């Protein structure tokens, strides 16, 4: 019974990883001026399946200057901390409650990193290494401003437990009182998953297409679905964390239909900044987060842990 | 003779020169925004976590009162 609980979880977000790609091409083609995939069905709506058919029929083209086993190790890595970490999202119930999800949460997209990192070290390239260290120092240029992040804007909620967040937004928003922290964390989360304008490791430009440029298809979809399923779990996470909606325990399809359209409209938000701005260089990242970002999270820790104490609000962690 | 001309009168006006509207508001209404944000927040913040605590120590009791027959 559970085993179709979890399937019931992990195909859906598939399709909606395949359904992501078809929305990024389309709407990206509408803001330039253009339009998208039209012509494989009705308004483009087969278009993800026939990517998906070419993609598994095509060769997968193993190196032979690369380590093989790390060379597959690494998206099934990916692929599985992107399957096993959308579990303790509350929708509105999640599928395993977690009393420490969010730390969960955090180590587990620590984790996500190495894959990249492997990827790039294992297939023997010059490129793969320079996309391999580039995530690196994106890593070590975001980590800390957002796990410093979580922790004050957690401050108010009373404990780490995600299903409770609702609860903590019952009355009003949470991006009312914290909106400074709102906007660094949506940075942060476009930082983390290596989206525009931090882009910085699939680099087409810089790059031909950076730690990815020797997996050929097959397990170069591993990698798309990975991120695609990313963006969308950091959406997913942004909604619960600053956007708290109504929840109706007799009828949580109300919860489900207006997180869902939150979500979607944050992943708009994405393609929208996506398609607006250059990319960042890597030296300028790292001096963005390390220089502005840290002082103003360490500040707003400070004002956020003596808040509660001054104005007797102090939240239950029960 | 017909050959491709410009009329007696010419033709109308051409920009040449950068357009930029600045639009938007002056600093002092942007932060007075964020801080009545951020103070209608913190209120309604303080409120809702007295009465989370209130609620907690309600239920403690329950439990304080429910503990010797277990
Ligand atoms: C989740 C909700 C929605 C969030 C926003 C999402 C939609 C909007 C997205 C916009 C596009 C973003 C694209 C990526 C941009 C990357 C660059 C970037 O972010 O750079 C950050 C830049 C960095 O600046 P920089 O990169 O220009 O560096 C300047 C460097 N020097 C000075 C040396 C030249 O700005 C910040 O770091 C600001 C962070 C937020 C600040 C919030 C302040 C709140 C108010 C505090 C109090 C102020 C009053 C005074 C005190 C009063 C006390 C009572």
């Amino acid at each position: 019974m559970f085993m179709i609980n979890v399937l019931t979880l992990i195909i859906p977000i598939l399709l909606a990883v395949a359904f992501l790609t078809l929305v990024e091409r389309k709407v990206l083609g509408y803001m330039q001026f253009r339009k998208g995939p039209n012509v494989v069905g009705p308004y483009g709506l087969l278009q993800p399946i026939a990517d998906a058919i070419k993609l598994f029929i095509k060769e997968p083209l193993r190196p032979a200057t690369s380590s093989i086993s790390m060379f597959i190790l690494a998206p099934i890595l990916a692929l599985t901390l992107a399957l096993t970490m959308w579990i303790p999202l509350p929708m509105p119930y999640p599928l395993i409650n977690m009393n420490l999800g969010v730390l969960f949460m955090l180590a587990m997209s620590s984790l996500a990193v190495y894959s990249i990192l492997w990827s790039g070290w294992a297939s023997n390239s010059k490129y793969a290494l320079i996309g391999a260290l580039r995530a690196v120092a994106q890593t070590i240029s975001y980590e800390v401003t957002l796990a410093i992040i979580l922790l004050s804007v957690l401050l108010m909620n009373g404990s780490f437990t995600l299903s409770t967040l609702i609860i903590t937004q019952e009355q009003v928003w949470l991006i009312f009182p914290a909106w400074p922290l709102a906007m660094m964390w949506f940075i942060s989360t476009l930082a983390e998953t290596n989206r525009a304008p931090f882009d910085l490791t699939e680099g087409e430009s810089e790059l031909v297409s950076g730690f990815n440029v020797e997996y050929a298809a097959g397990p170069f979809a591993l990698f798309f679905m990975a991120e695609y399923a990313n963006i969308i779990m950091m959406n997913i996470f942004t909604t619960t964390l600053f956007l708290g909606a109504f929840h109706n325990p007799y009828m949580p399809e109300l919860y489900t239909i207006n997180f869902t359209i939150k979500s979607l409209l944050l992943s708009i938000t994405f393609l929208w900044i996506r398609a607006s701005y250059p990319r960042f260089r890597y030296d300028q990242l790292m001096h963005l987060l390390w220089k502005n970002f840290l002082p103003l999270t360490l500040a707003l820790c400070m004002w956020h842990v003596s808040l509660p104490i001054l104005l007797s609000s102090i939240p239950p962690q029960t | 003779v017909k050959q491709d001309m410009p009329p007696v009168g010419g033709y109308g006006p051409i920009d040449y020169k950068r357009n930029l509207p600045r639009r938007g508001l002056s600093g002092y209404s942007m932060f007075a925004v964020g801080i009545g944000a951020l103070l209608f927040g913190y209120w309604s913040m303080m409120r809702w976590n007295r009465e989370r605590r209130r609620l907690q120590i309600e239920d403690f009791e329950a439990r304080i009162a429910l503990m010797p027959l277990l």
